[PDB]
């Protein structure tokens, strides 16, 4: 297996960020990529064994380090905005036909940090008209005004997470598309039968995972410090 | 043209280790034989040989590796293909355009080892130097007849910088009139080289 | 064993302790190139070959890692049997015929080197000369010992007696080959 | 350099998706494709070596063409769950891989029973706030973004009510202007005239 940590990080400029990767496969080679829209999968640094590293195609800005066969770290000494990205670890055998990738690490390197906001969540109740025309009932969740775009939105019915009848937007959208620090909104659908929506014993909850400031960062500001937190909104059957 | 390399397989779980892939060409690439060898303290313990078609242990140390490497199709097939992707590829490419096309010409100079005195024994050296490749024929003559008695050459001396050297000594007595010629033949020469020394 | 030409692609060598490595390519006895494991580039012995052929040095650097692993595995697998030291043998000879006052090159051919750790230095009238010293890399022998050549550029004169100082673990005291 | 096209591709369910790729360096010999699902890491899917013109695993095949240095991944009878991003890599003598920019692939569901309609949902908590829902249209009909700010519109998106053999597309629009209504909310996009507007 290939596990990265952290999976989500928010850092300020000039700050030190160290992504690390572990590796259960006894594979000798390890690689560090970054993913960005418009560039693809670009190899940053890599390694053939403990104590050695090799420059990839975009090694500028990043310093690698492989203190172990198992573990390979990527160090960002002076974190600059252009390093805001999704980072992927991989590993494989000597001359290996196959790479094995980790899950990813969403990294935002921000300019001011005051730009961070948790999502506000609402759940909009099925129109009576949809109900009395299709016999189906559609619920809509809105997660709004959050930044960065590090959320995981999931639906919960009577306390058990569901996936059937659920559709979430592929990526979030910018509320003010003219800004490079613009806050995001995302939305999701959960559709069920009216037979199930009318029953008032059933509750439907929309949950948004927000990865935000570390629980030990400097927050000198008015509003409550925008940490990692679960924000939810709930609806009761009628 | 890019050169490819043989890929060392991974061992299975002062000291010197050495691994090599060797390509044995005969008549261009009409016959190619391929061997990779794994050596630990001047003792070779495993080996791929294209005539055999699979890694085989040379020693007791080598069974783990050979049996395992042979079991992985990804490993085995990778090594078998090195005859084409390393050996044949390289010779048809890199080698054909470098070493195989290298022709450096002999520098031929005659020398007398001790100051001349007619009717007295001296020795003439024909220093043949800075050439490539190695196939070279160097003969002595007095007055047009091949002299083979009293002649001694060095073995072929490998300079280490892609040139060779050979030194042919003649024992003789200069009579008044005679002509000694060093006769050199080498593939980089259109017509042979003759260098003369008038007695 | 029998052929017209013998290319040896991908020769890798690794030693312990000290973590020493050499990666080279040979053809018909001669070194095509070595990979510099520190500078991570392919160094061709003949520049004019490098301008016509090439080699990704990462191919060497990967191979060296494999070997480094294999040596480690193999050390344990044999109950750590160490290398028997061999005594090496020097041979000095000029590259061109000697003509007094015309710059030439003196070549020290050192053979039966094992293990390939060797200090090879030049003396002139018993004092250290290093004028234009180029060392080749360790070449392989069929018995898995190594050879290696030094080079010294010099102007030949009468008042000069040159030596070839070679140091190695297989030699009680350093062997000098006079010329 | 390895180049894929297009950047993004949209194919009806059941049709064959053709994903192009091509490479500069003719020294390349290995071509694995990776498949990346959203939220996961890319994973090897199928692969070809250059000695071959075709590799066929299941519904996925690669057609290779060394002379034109062009490459092709076919997916036949595509399913909704085949939608992801597909990378083309290349390898040379088993050294590190070089990936292309990646191609996005969306597989649109066929629509048995399209009944387009635009519903208005009130909030569960604060009844003052509202959202429009365009739902039940045909995957053919394209939904454009709002031609202004202060009015947000999402992309279409397919929900599978798998408890019934029921698929459906839908889009959401909402605002904060007090003078924002549902009837013109998607007047920007294309709308079938048989669209139901209740309330």
């Amino acid at each position: 297996a290939v596990t990265q940590s952290p999976r989500n990080k928010v850092a300020v400029t000039g700050g030190k960020v160290t992504l690390s990767c572990n590796q259960t496969n006894n594979h000798n080679n390890m690689y560090w990529y970054r993913q960005d829209t418009g560039h693809g999968l670009r190899l940053i640094h890599y390694s053939y064994g403990a104590g050695s590293t090799e420059k990839g195609d975009i090694p500028d800005g990043y310093k690698a380090s492989r203190p172990s066969q198992e573990n390979f770290s990527l160090i960002l000494e002076l974190a600059t905005p252009s390093q805001t990205s999704v980072y992927f670890c991989a590993s494989g055998d000597f001359w290996g036909d196959t790479l094995y990738f980790g899950a990813g690490t969403r990294l935002s390197v921000l300019e001011d940090l005051k730009n961070v906001f948790p999502p506000e969540v609402a759940v909009f109740e099925p129109s009576e008209a949809e109900i009395s025309h299709t016999q189906k009932a559609t619920l809509v969740c809105l997660a709004t005004g959050f930044y960065p775009d590090h959320v995981e939105l999931s639906w919960w019915v009577n306390g058990k997470e569901v996936h059937s009848g659920v559709c979430t937007d592929p990526q979030p959208l910018k509320e003010q598309p003219a800004l490079n620090d613009s806050r995001y909104a995302l939305s999701s659908r959960l559709r069920v039968s009216a037979t199930f929506w009318q029953n008032p014993r059933n509750h439907f909850r929309c949950q948004v995972q927000f990865y935000g400031l570390s629980e030990n960062d400097e927050w000198t500001q008015d509003r409550a410090k925008p940490v990692t937190q679960i924000v939810s909104a709930e609806a009761w059957g009628r | 043209f890019e050169a490819q390399k043989a890929k060392a397989n991974k061992a299975v779980d002062h000291f010197v280790y050495q691994f090599m892939g060797e390509c044995y060409f005969t008549n261009g690439t009409q016959r190619i034989r391929y061997v990779t060898r794994y050596i630990y303290n001047r003792e070779e313990y495993v080996r791929y040989d294209s005539d055999v078609g699979e890694h085989r242990a040379v020693t007791e140390l080598g069974r783990p590796d050979a049996e395992y490497w042979n079991s992985q199709p990804e490993i085995l097939e990778r090594t078998r293909a090195e005859l084409d992707t390393v050996c044949r590829h390289n010779y048809e490419g890199p080698e054909t355009h470098t070493s195989l096309r290298r022709l450096e010409q002999p520098n031929v100079v005659i020398s007398l080892s001790r100051t001349e005195a007619l009717n007295h024994h001296n020795t003439l050296v024909c220093s043949v130097t800075d050439f490539y490749p190695a196939k070279i024929k160097v003969r002595w003559f007095r007055n047009g007849q091949e002299e083979t008695v009293g002649v001694s050459s060095t073995q072929l001396i490998r300079n280490g910088d892609w040139t060779f050297q050979v030194l042919v000594m003649l024992e003789m007595t200069p009579r008044r009139g005679e002509v000694y010629t060093c006769h050199v033949e080498h593939p980089s020469l259109k017509s042979p080289i003759t260098v003369e020394w008038r007695a | 064993i029998e052929a017209d030409h013998v290319g040896t692609y991908g020769i890798s060598v690794y030693q312990s302790p000290g973590d020493i490595g050499q990666y080279t390519f040979e053809f018909d006895g001669d070194e095509l190139f070595y990979v510099d494991l520190d500078k991570k580039e392919t160094v061709w012995m003949l520049p004019e070959f490098g301008q016509l052929a090439s080699f990704d040095p990462q191919g060497g650097l990967q191979n060296i890692a494999v070997v480094k692993h294999n040596l480690g595995v193999l050390t344990k697998r044999s109950n750590s049997t160490p290398a028997t030291n061999e005594a090496p043998q020097a041979t000095v000879f000029p590259k061109s015929p000697v003509l007094l006052g015309q710059p030439n090159t003196l070549i020290c051919f050192v053979d039966n080197i094992f293990p390939p750790v060797i200090n090879i230095t030049w003396l002139r009238n018993s004092k250290s000369v290093a004028d234009g010293v180029y060392e080749t890399s360790f070449f392989v022998n069929r018995d898995y010992s190594f050879h290696k050549l030094s080079y010294l550029t010099f102007i030949p004169s009468d008042d000069d007696i040159y030596d070839c100082k070679v140091e190695h673990w297989g030699l009680e005291e350093p062997v000098l080959k006079h010329w | 350099q390895v180049r894929q096209s297009p950047q993004s591709l949209t194919v009806w369910e059941g049709e064959t998706a053709i994903l192009n790729c091509s490479y500069e360096n003719s020294a390349f010999d290995a071509f694995p494709w990776y498949q990346q699902f959203p939220g996961e890491g890319p994973a090897l899917l199928i692969a070809i070596r250059s000695v071959s013109d075709k590799k066929e695993d299941g519904r996925f095949t690669i057609f290779f063409n060394k002379r034109e240095k062009k490459l092709s991944l076919h997916i036949t009878d595509s399913q909704p769950g085949d939608s992801a991003t597909y990378f083309c890599a290349a390898s040379k003598g088993a050294d590190r891989l070089t990936f292309g920019k990646g191609t996005q692939l969306i597989i649109q569901p066929y629509i048995q029973n399209p009944d387009p309609a635009v519903y208005q949902l009130r909030d569960s908590k604060s009844s003052d706030k509202s959202v429009c829902l365009f739902t039940d249209f045909d995957s053919q009909t394209n939904v454009s973004q709002s031609k202004d700010s202060d009015v947000y519109i999402t992309d279409k998106c397919v929900l599978d009510m798998r408890s019934m053999d029921f698929k459906s597309n839908s889009a959401v629009a909402w605002s904060n202007k007090s003078d924002f209504a549902c009837a013109n909310a998607f007047n920007n996009s294309i709308i079938p005239e048989d669209t139901f507007f209740p309330s």
